[PDB]
RNA sequence: GACGGAGCCAGCGAGACCUUGGCCGAGAGGUCUUGGAAACUCCGUCGUGCUGGGGAUAGAGCAUUGUAAUUAUUGCUCUUCAACGAGGAAUUCCUAGUAAGCGCAAGUCAUCAGCUUGCGUUGAUUACGUCCCUGCCCUUUGUACACACCG
């Protein structure tokens, strides 16, 4: 069993290298990990947190669910990280969401795609969660419409494809829920709206949460595999870090 | 693609699928001739079935499960050095 | 070495293992 | 056949005017009309 | 493929998204759900008989699914795999539960009690182990290594007694009365065993 | 447009920093 | 007629106490209480108060939360020990519960010469209410045997807990008083009072 | 006196109130007589309930 | 064939502690009645008369299981929790105990530092081990 | 050489190595009698094999167990599990397979964990 | 003094107003970047 | 459960300073040399008394770290001995190694400085059934290849 994953990892690394060369030659479609299941099988997402999560993080983890139609929540009490990924691959889960907080304030969010990656890590700022809204009500859990803004670079499409496949395919044209990821200087604003098509325009309505997402690490492997080759990394000590845009 | 198939296929491709050549790359046996001797003596199982034919070639779904038979004397020396020889599995 | 440690097939044979 | 016998743990046999007798019949007593549903007709 | 044996027609055909190779098949007593297993996917594909679509894929095995069977009465599915364990699936109902029972060695065949209360499995070690489905605990075990007869092939350079080629049973089934098991494998013997008391009733060449 | 937006149902105090920043476009 | 399985006197190089061989003859709870004579008085509680499989000490490390009714197969003594640890500060200290239960059975034997496990099963049978109420006002319904044993365990343990909560009596002795009073059927036991109250309220709203 | 009745069948789609199950039980004293009853706890077939009153006929509780 | 480790730790220590008391040859510092054995401790040992002899009995058994032991090992061996700090046991008592034992001949200065179980002391711990069993 | 055999028992991180050889009934764990195992309240578990099958099968052997890792209960479970495996394997190697068969029957009838590892692998009970 | 990283953006009303204005524009044109059955 | 004794069991982790050991002091803490875990178990004291729970404030000393000031800093000893006796209206989360208790290690480009992550240890009750209430959705061209059921 261990032999199979070891072999497939070598095949996966070879495939990305060949795909990278082909793209570079083209420089002179859907990404391979997702191409097999792109628009064939609906995604399965498992949402978890760090060990001994605070109450707010559990609430925030509950809210990241209602964003994604196919999300399931799992208490990470004493679960060991190789043990977590093996169980999730065993259950057929496609994506794993792990959340980090600091004094009940969400701080980081990492997304790992199974069975062989990729893994993308995000940092959380300006998180405004829905329990903080009084008399807000319940969400609508229909398949939402998706909007992606200002993803122009190759890394721009690359992050979109990761976030794109978290949702189900074939939303109804009159699907009343819309989720937008708006890139603004590498700070991806995430928001959820419900609307009404009016006779002289359209009116939307905020459901929440509000949280600005910035990628800082992207590796070719599962988030457990700390030996995974880094597809891309964020450089903060660069002198042009003051004014560099990637997405 | 078919266009590749007129050049990817080679005699070297078939031989690397040979069980003793599979045996070597896995580091299961030091040398191909050594692998042939073990195959003939019946100390190597591929999934549920034992192979005594060295010329047997392994397919891609199947190489993960090539190993020694449970009661191989070779499989005892394996776990004896590492001091993980469990009698209860009889190996 | 850690990748090297991670993917150790537990079952590997050599002849020196007898001693 | 050839790569199968190379790739087979187990035995693989080799694959193999005047009016003709058709010896394998896919029932000789059933009627074709009886094999059609009332919706099909 | 599903076949109607009154009119003798293939009234429906089923297939996976990526052409998964199927080696075992099981059918619900109601004749509304069909589940097949594969050696390459580690997953049990589930379909609907009436509509012809993929209801869902039952994941949980880390090894190839070797055999499948639906309980005739209780309608539970028991799956066996080279992953050294057996999984009991309560697919029908609002909530789905899976109860794994680990096994000593690789399981090759599986037989389900007509009562639907017990399940026996033949493993590579030459053991027919019988587990209680509801309690998921072992109730019986029979040795098969000695009883099996295997002849030295003409090209063997090692003796039959020392040979380990096939001292296991790749196929087993229950008697409808429920007190016997007939077992078979890649060997020159069919052995008929008695479940409640665990012996060999008789062996055939 | 002002009504259905609780962030700017009503949110708890302190979610928004609009009052603070606008002081500084003045400053 | 006689059947003998041993030709030679058994002497182990490691000394073992005589009580351990006497336990080899028969399995007994803590090596002091036998399950041969214990039987559930009420037919309804049978199949859910499991006492047939003898165990030396309560701890089993078994899997009983998997399916909906493994709990019935659990030894009742295990159920008492697991229910005993609560209030957060005692969560996860099963060994404390095992010792408290050992002292409790010792106390039960001291006060009453009957087998303490018989006292425990009698209390569990007596204190299981037979009718209860559900909110619509209230409407009366009958009570499942599993839910009966669950209340019996919960009420006995919680009563023993608040009885010695801020009192000189320790947990073991108050639990022993609780169990013996429940087995007697006397109203002094907390669980019998609430069992009677629930049944009476069911009577009112029938 | 209290009677004992073995559950023969757990009724489905009775839409009883949450946590309440409608079941059918046959009295142990006379196997023939069968009564429909409402229960609060987990139930299955072959389980015996204590019916202190055997005359009341169960009505749906919403 | 009796050995220390064949006997229960508490039974051996309690028995050997009494013998040191009856023997009367183990030197005891004057400050035993005014020390707590650790900074984390709050009040002195209750058994003022014989805790030091019990202290020596446990240390002597510790010398038996592990051939070489030092004051630092005894300090952390006898340390306990207090944010927690895990302060080690009082160094003062352990040195006197180690010195006290070797005056009787129970232990002696080890090679490469530490204390060994002297053969006379090793035989000593064996006579007490047999006494408890018998 | 002297007929001897070796087994392992695993419970969480606790791992116990049991060496079983021909002997006169000498049972030790870490080189102490099995009577001295701690915690005492749970101690009967280490005898639980010792009590099920009889001590004569021990009167004709010696057993030495060495345990490392995990917590107290995990060592206790590793010890009993390794002991039972050692009995069954020794009875395989140097005694008939019948005595092995009744022995396995006894352990599996009482408690299967005595012979097979109890690993509580995570399962997502909620599908997906 | 110079700073080493971006100043984290502040969600002011005009940043909001510009942001839902487009969201109304995308939906007015029915321009959604949404995954479809393949 | 508080306290005294004695018994002891892990897994993560490597960019002079750490150290095994001897000698001093009750402790903190000093000096001379070599190499580069708790929870938890047993036996004991105490005892329903804001008590031997609680250690806030305060007083007197014994030391360390810098620095050049009689400056703070970090520990140890004794005495002093407060609020707190289970928590309203309301409210949030949660189904198996899960809730919960326990300790350890690293700060590996975002965030974190008794905060973050990771690691290991003990370890449960109850439910695992329902659309009855609430909320979110799907259908009301069988379209679906036989049989059956439906219209």
């Amino acid at each position: 069993m261990l032999r199979r994953q070891a072999r497939e990892r070598r095949e996966y690394l070879y495939r990305k290298a060949q795909e990278l060369q082909d793209s570079q030659l083209q420089q002179k479609q859907v990404d391979d990990e997702y191409a097999a299941t792109s628009g064939i099988m609906d995604p399965r997402i498992i949402v978890t947190t760090s060990r001994d999560p605070s109450t707010r993080l559990s609430q925030f983890a509950k809210e990241i669910k209602l964003l994604f139609p196919n999300a399931v929540r799992l208490n990470r009490g004493n679960y060991v990280m190789p043990n977590l990924v093996d169980a999730c691959k065993k259950s057929g889960t496609t994506d794993l969401v792990v959340l980090h907080e600091h004094r009940g304030v969400p701080t980081s969010l990492t997304i790992s795609h199974f069975p062989h990656g990729p893994t993308a890590q995000f940092s959380l700022h300006n998180v405004v969660m829905r329990h903080d809204i009084i008399n807000a009500g319940n969400q609508s859990e229909v398949n939402p419409h998706l909007i992606f803004d200002n993803f122009t670079t190759a890394l721009g499409k690359r992050v979109v494809c990761i976030l794109k496949h978290l949702f189900n395919a074939g939303p109804k044209k009159d699907s009343e829920r819309v989720i937008t990821f708006a890139n603004r200087g590498d700070f991806i604003s995430v928001r959820q709206h419900v609307y009404v098509r009016t006779r002289e325009g359209v009116e939307i309505a905020e459901v929440g949460p509000r949280f600005e997402m910035r990628l800082f690490e992207l590796r070719l492997g599962t988030l457990e595999n700390k030996d995974a080759d880094v597809e891309w990394q964020l450089r903060r000590f660069i002198r042009t870090a003051n004014k560099k845009d990637y997405l | 693609k078919i266009s590749d198939l007129e050049n990817k296929v080679t005699v070297s491709a078939i031989c690397r699928r040979r069980l003793p050549v599979i045996m070597h790359r896995l580091k299961m046996a030091e040398t191909i001739q050594d692998a042939v001797k073990f195959i003939e003596q019946g100390h190597v199982r591929v999934g549920p079935n034992l192979i005594n034919d060295p010329a047997y070639l392994v397919t891609r779904n199947m190489e993960d499960y090539v190993t020694w038979v449970d009661n191989s004397k070779i499989k005892k020396t394996l776990l004896r050095y590492r001091n993980q020889i469990d009698d209860f599995d009889f190996s | 070495l850690r990748e090297k440690a991670k993917e150790r097939n537990p079952d590997e044979y050599y002849h020196a293992m007898h001693s | 056949y050839k790569l199968d016998v190379l790739s087979s743990v187990h035995f693989v046999p080799k694959p193999a005017e005047t009016p003709t007798i058709s010896m394998e019949d896919a029932p000789l007593y059933m009627s074709n009309a009886s094999s059609l549903a009332p919706q099909e007709i | 493929r599903a076949w109607d044996l009154i009119r003798y027609r293939n009234f429906r055909t089923f297939t996976g998204t990526e052409r998964i190779q199927f080696n075992c098949l099981a059918v619900d007593p109601s004749g509304e759900v069909v589940c097949a297993g594969s050696l390459d996917n580690f997953d049990i594909h589930v379909w609907s008989v009436q509509t012809g679509q993929l209801l869902d894929a039952l994941s949980g095995h880390e090894g190839p699914v070797s055999c499948l069977s639906f309980s005739q009465e209780n309608s539970v599915l028991a799956s066996a795999s080279w992953d050294k364990t057996i999984r009991i699936w309560s697919i029908f109902g609002r909530s789905q539960q899976v109860e794994p029972i680990e096994v000593y060695s690789d399981v090759l065949a599986l037989s389900m009690r007509p009562d639907g209360k017990e399940v026996a499995v033949s493993t590579l070690k030459g053991q027919i182990s019988i587990f209680n489905i509801e309690d998921a605990k072992q109730v019986g075990n029979i040795d098969c290594r000695k009883d099996i007869i295997s002849g030295r092939f003409n090209q063997d350079r090692f003796t039959a007694k020392n040979s380990e080629r096939s001292k296991f049973f790749t196929t087993i089934h229950y008697s409808f009365d429920g007190m016997a098991i007939v077992a078979g494998g890649n060997n020159n013997s069919i052995c008929l065993y008695d479940v409640p008391n665990e012996v060999l009733l008789k062996r055939f060449i | 447009r002002e009504e259905f937006n609780p962030f700017e149902a009503v949110g708890k105090p302190g979610i928004s920093k609009q009052i603070g920043e606008e002081q500084r476009k003045r400053a | 007629f006689e059947v003998v399985e041993e030709f030679t006197p058994v002497v182990l190089a490691t000394p073992i106490p005589e009580e351990v061989q006497q336990a080899q003859t028969e399995i007994k709870l803590f090596n002091k209480w036998s399950f041969e004579e214990v039987e559930v008085k009420d037919a309804s509680l049978v199949d859910y108060v499991q006492v047939r499989q003898p165990i030396f000490v309560a701890h089993t490390a078994g899997r009983y939360a998997n399916k909906r009714f493994r709990k019935a197969q659990c030894p009742i003594i295990e159920r008492l020990t697991n229910s005993l640890m609560m209030n957060g500060r005692n969560n996860g200290k099963k060994l404390k519960a095992v010792r408290i239960i050992k002292h409790t059975l010792d106390i039960i034997n001291v006060l009453t010469d009957q087998n303490p496990i018989q006292v425990v099963v009698d209390a569990i049978t007596n204190t299981g209410p037979r009718e209860d109420t559900t909110r619509v006002r209230r409407q009366a319904v009958d009570v499942s045997p599993l839910r009966r044993v669950n209340q019996a365990i919960a009420l006995l343990t919680i009563g023993a807990r608040e009885a010695a909560f801020r009192n000189i009596k320790t947990i073991a002795e108050t639990l022993a008083e609780e169990l013996i009073n429940a087995a007697k059927g006397s109203s002094t036991s907390y669980a019998i009072k609430k069992k009677d109250e629930l049944e009476r309220v069911a009577k009112s709203n029938r | 006196p209290v009677t004992l009745a073995k559950v023969i069948k757990v009724l489905g789609r009775t839409g009883s109130r949450g946590g309440v199950t409608q079941v059918r039980v046959e009295f142990l004293e006379d196997t023939s007589r069968t009564i429909v009853r409402n229960v609060k706890g987990p139930v299955r077939e072959n389980d015996i309930l204590v019916l202190m009153e055997s005359e009341r006929e169960a009505r749906r509780l919403r | 064939g009796v050995s220390v480790r064949d006997v229960a730790a508490q039974d051996f220590i309690n028995a050997y502690a009494s013998f040191l008391q009856r023997q009367g040859k183990l030197e005891v510092p004057g400050y035993v009645d005014i020390v707590k054995t650790s900074s984390g401790n709050e009040m002195p040992p209750q058994d003022a008369e014989g805790w030091f002899y019990k202290r020596a009995a446990s240390v002597a058994r510790h010398i038996y299981m592990r051939k070489q032991v030092g004051v630092g090992k005894l300090n952390k061996l006898y340390g306990g929790a207090k944010p927690y700090k895990h302060i080690d046991a009082s160094g003062s008592i352990n040195r006197k105990v180690l010195q006290a034992l070797e005056k009787i001949g129970i232990v002696e200065i080890s090679p490469k530092g530490g204390r060994r179980i002297s053969e006379n002391g090793q035989r000593d711990l064996d006579r007490i081990a047999a006494q408890t069993l018998e | 050489a002297v007929p001897s055999v070796q087994t392992f028992g695993k419970k969480k991180s606790a791992t116990a190595v049991a060496h079983v050889k021909a002997g006169k009934g000498l049972i030790k764990v870490n080189g102490s009698p099995i009577t001295l195992v701690e915690p005492e309240i749970l101690r009967f578990k280490v005898y639980e094999p010792l009590l099920l099958v009889g001590l004569d099968k021990f009167s004709n052997i010696d057993i030495r167990v060495r345990v490392t890792g995990g917590g107290h209960v995990s060592q206790v479970y590793a010890i009993r599990q390794a002991i039972a495996k050692g009995l069954v394997a020794y009875h395989q190697k140097y005694v008939d397979e019948q005595s092995k068969n009744e022995l396995k029957k006894a352990f599996t009838s009482y408690d299967r964990t005595l012979l097979i590892a109890d690993s509580r692998r995570p399962e997502p009970k909620k599908f997906g | 003094f110079d700073r080493t990283a971006k100043p984290v953006p502040v969600i002011t009303s005009e940043v909001t107003e510009s942001l839902e204005d487009m969201i109304r524009r995308r939906i007015q044109d029915s321009n959604f970047d949404d995954l479809q059955r393949r």
